[PDB]
């Protein structure tokens, strides 16, 4: 825990707790409030898990050189949170954008989200999409791409617990699973009752959440 | 110093290798990613070997190339571990200041210098592999005092070389990378430095007498030696268990035991009996031959001289604790006149025996043994091979 700061880990764990919301969400009926909170919770969870992880690894690289040259504490745990809040902010402005378009134009006037389609001749309601969720996905993709380059070069350190293995594999796993999930759900606007979807969200969440709790946390009792 | 000559020969090799008129051409490749000059492909060097050396086996020429390339005379541009692989990969010769023939010896501080320099040229990645990162960790933990001027001269060198043109920095850093591969190699491949600790380091009257002994040094023509060598080959040529063995039983190859077990059986095979017929010396080497020859000598009431010679040989085996105990006794039994076993001597023979018998010696009865031995070799063995028992035993 001294090798890997307390507060980073409480941050991670809290954030991902929150990322478990998509699947208490859907059990309740879809409405306005539902899909919106979904996007809030998702994106908060996402950055405040994968982002901070990637930046921890950046610190590894810098402490290395710092230490090779003159041990003088180049990067500290005090440095992480700052290059966190930046990202937290950006995402706040974004949510405000989307949330504004709804809450000021298409709230009551012309459009809505609580909305259903049909399979052959039978009914099913849900939330739904537009182009925004597309761009969202593509951002997640690129972000972790940068993280992967980081966990590419950093492959040779003499280090204590080989955290790099563990982190980097969470990263790769997540990228993959996310590509697939989003691709399916963003073809499948029409062929989705509640159940089949709820399958899909259950998959994504327990997969990456449990994974990227465990890979880092648990081995730190062995 | 021995290996010096080895390196000299291989220097001859590479000198003929980068020949002006002949030689491999050091090309400049062009790629969709980059344009790399002054390299070549391992198939080139393989072809060069096969041409100018006539190394019939591709594998043999490849192994020669392998160890040459593991002595730092050329390296693969993208690898640490020196190995020549016949394919399209890019190589390079080495510099006359960085051969291995120049008695070079790096040391730990200098490894630290090269580590700091490589790690600090680029600062995009830990441009290294796990073993070298491991070595640098230890160098850190043990070199607590002395680091600074290391870092200093490292980046100094970096400026002094980057200041020269961009392809120059590349080729010089490639060379002075590989030359430290070879002198501190990856954990697996063998070092090619070390050596074994063994190599770790009247006057004219005697002259004239040497000349005279060369004169009386009886020699025979090489053709004579040729016949002797060919014939000694032939007479067992059909016994060679590598070339042409009649007993195909091979306990090594064909998972048999019977061949040696027949060899343990005292009954001689027909090979054995034909082989006895060459020389009684080989017979006496054979225990079986000793037994059968001795049987004939007994039944012919002629079992003494062999008894003597066996006595001499069995005497030449014990330590200095029993030499006197036997020599006097053996004299009193054979060489004392009046004993039953009557070995028979001439003047100088019995004179030598009487003079030496006071002093038990490791070469006590040399002339007497010669006398009786030429006797037996001249007489006994002939009639034995001519004997009915020999013929009946050789038939089957």
């Amino acid at each position: 825990i001294r090798a890997s700061g307390l507060i980073l880990l409480e941050t991670i764990l809290f954030g991902s707790l929150l990322l478990y919301f998509p699947v208490v969400i859907l059990y309740f009926e879809p409405s306005t409030f539902r899909c919106i909170l979904l996007r809030w919770a998702r994106l908060l969870g996402f950055a405040t898990v994968y982002g901070t992880v990637t930046l921890k690894l950046h610190r590894v690289l810098k402490v290395f050189l710092s230490r090779t040259a003159q041990r003088i504490p180049y990067m500290t745990g005090g440095r992480v949170m700052r290059m966190l809040a930046v990202i937290l902010l950006v995402v706040f402005w974004f949510l405000i954008g989307w949330t504004s378009s709804v809450c000021q134009n298409l709230e009551k006037q012309i459009s809505l989200i609580g909305q259903g389609k049909t399979s052959d001749h039978l009914i099913f309601n849900m939330c739904l999409i537009d182009r925004w969720d597309y761009m969202t996905a593509v951002a997640e993709f690129l972000f972790l791409l940068w993280g992967v380059y980081l966990c590419y070069a950093v492959r040779t350190v003499p280090s204590a617990f080989h955290e790099p293995r563990y982190m980097a594999v969470a990263v790769h796993n997540e990228l993959i699973i996310s590509a697939i999930f989003h691709t399916i759900r963003f073809v499948l606007a029409s062929r989705l009752q509640s159940d089949w979807m709820l399958m899909l969200y259950f998959a994504h969440t327990h997969l990456t959440v449990t994974v990227t709790i465990g890979l880092l946390l648990i081995p730190k009792f062995s | 110093s021995p290996n010096m000559l080895v390196y000299r020969k291989m220097e001859d090799v590479i000198a003929r290798m980068q020949d002006e008129k002949n030689g491999i051409p050091i090309r400049t490749v062009k790629s969709f990613l980059s344009k790399i000059p002054s390299v070549f492909s391992g198939s080139d060097i393989v072809q060069w070997l096969i041409k100018n050396l006539t190394i019939e086996d591709p594998v043999e020429a490849l192994h020669l190339g392998t160890l040459m390339a593991a002595h730092g005379y050329f390296f693969p541009i993208s690898d640490h571990v020196l190995t020549l692989k016949d394919d399209g990969t890019f190589y390079r010769f080495q510099t006359p200041y960085f051969w291995p023939s120049n008695c070079w010896e790096p040391e730990n501080t200098d490894y630290a210098v090269y580590l700091c320099k490589r790690t600090m040229q680029n600062k995009a990645r830990l441009e290294l592999a796990d073993y070298e990162a491991e070595s640098l960790a230890r160098l850190q933990r043990a070199f607590a005092r002395k680091w600074e001027f290391i870092f200093m001269q490292a980046e100094a060198q970096a400026k002094v070389d980057k200041k020269r043109d961009k392809i120059e920095r590349k080729i010089l850093d490639s060379q002075e990378r590989a030359f430290w591969d070879v002198h501190r190699p990856v954990p697996g491949c063998v070092n090619t430095t070390e050596v074994d600790i063994k190599k770790s380091s009247d006057e004219l009257q005697q002259q004239i007498k040497y000349w005279q002994i060369q004169l009386d040094r009886h020699r025979l023509k090489m053709s004579k030696v040729a016949d002797s060598l060919l014939s000694y080959t032939e007479q067992y040529l059909e016994y060679d268990p590598f070339l042409l063995p009649p007993d195909p039983s091979n306990p090594w190859l064909s998972d048999d035991t019977t061949f040696w077990e027949l060899e343990a059986s005292k009954e001689p095979s027909q090979q054995r009996v034909k082989r006895w017929g060459f020389g009684m010396d080989e017979a006496l080497k054979d225990p079986v031959g000793r037994e059968q020859f001795l049987k004939f000598l007994e039944s012919e009431f002629s079992s003494e001289n062999l008894r003597f010679w066996l006595a001499v040989e069995d005497l030449k085996k014990r330590p200095i604790k029993e030499v006197p105990s036997r020599v006097q006794e053996i004299w009193q039994e054979f060489l004392a006149p009046g004993a039953p076993s009557a070995i028979n001597l001439d003047s100088k023979s019995y004179d030598k025996t009487t003079q030496n018998v006071k002093e038990p010696g490791r070469y006590t009865f040399e002339d007497a043994q010669e006398h009786i031995y030429k006797l037996m070799k001249s007489d006994s063995y002939p009639r034995f091979i001519r004997s009915s028992a020999y013929q009946e035993l050789l038939q089957a």
